[PDB]
């Protein structure tokens, strides 16, 4: 399981 | 709504998405998809002030095909996704899908006997997946028959040892590009045997860790709304990750 992004 | 206290605030409203699917595929030796689905699950992770009404769009106009679904006792019927989440972390929904999967991976295993003394194993992987996404954690199990004396292994990536109490060569790679990929050469050494019954080989096992959904679903917005409060959707933050893992995922050989 990862890092997180911005959703747009 | 006895999920969700009436006075929560936060300066910062902040909410996390985390899409979490495992890939399972049984495949034939030619690289035929006997078999696959993907279960998956949306947890969310939200910090958000008063009492939002939120609504969870994704690219499934079905653009994925969704088979099944279970929502979070907070959801409303129609259509979209509507729902005033509770505070903190949640599940939002299960899911199945069946068709249009992304496989990640494609094993193909080549197996020659040589004379009753040995067997000579090349097992491929191939990523497929973009380029610039990486896997990780992945680790391809290649059984070995009860009457083994010994193995010897060579990999150009990864690094690969001979468990004899487990029966199997495991093969570990830290990470991989999409569009990549790796050969794994054995030689596998056998005691004499009863030349009756052959050996009824168990398929090749991979696990492997991919940033993206195997379904091929995306969240395309999710929306607040607190008519009440001074901030509006535009003041949120929004974060997501993809987490595509490995169920059972083999290839027979
Ligand atoms: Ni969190």
């Amino acid at each position: 399981s990862w890092v997180y992004s911005p959703l747009h | 709504i006895g999920w969700r206290r009436e006075g929560i605030k936060y300066r910062r409203n902040e909410l996390f998405l985390d899409v979490l699917e495992s890939v399972n595929l049984l495949m034939s030796p030619q690289g035929q998809v006997l078999s696959a689905h993907v279960s998956g699950r949306v947890v969310m992770k939200s910090y958000l002030s008063g009492m939002p009404e939120c609504k969870f769009g994704m690219n499934d106009k079905i653009s994925i095909a969704i088979d099944d679904c279970t929502f979070h006792q907070c959801v409303r019927l129609s259509r979209s996704i509507s729902f005033i989440p509770p505070d903190g972390e949640f599940e939002l929904m299960r899911y199945r899908t069946t068709k249009d999967i992304i496989l990640p991976f494609r094993v193909i295993p080549l197996v020659r006997e040589v004379g009753r003394t040995k067997l000579e194993v090349k097992v491929v992987i191939k990523s497929n997946f973009k380029p610039s996404l990486l896997a990780q954690k992945i680790e391809v199990r290649i059984p070995t028959p009860l009457n083994t004396s010994g193995v010897q292994v060579i990999c150009m990536k990864g690094k690969a040892k001979y468990k004899a109490s487990e029966n199997a060569i495991v093969w570990k790679i830290k990470r991989m590009a999409g569009m990549k990929e790796s050969q794994i050469s054995a030689e596998i050494e056998l005691l004499p045997t009863n030349d009756k019954k052959k050996w009824a080989r168990p398929p090749i096992s991979m696990n492997f860790e991919v940033p993206f959904a195997p379904s091929g679903l995306k969240v395309r917005y999710l929306k607040v709304f607190e008519p009440k409060l001074n901030y509006s959707d535009h003041d949120v933050i929004k974060w997501v990750r993809y987490i595509g893992r490995s169920g059972i995922y083999e290839t027979r050989c």
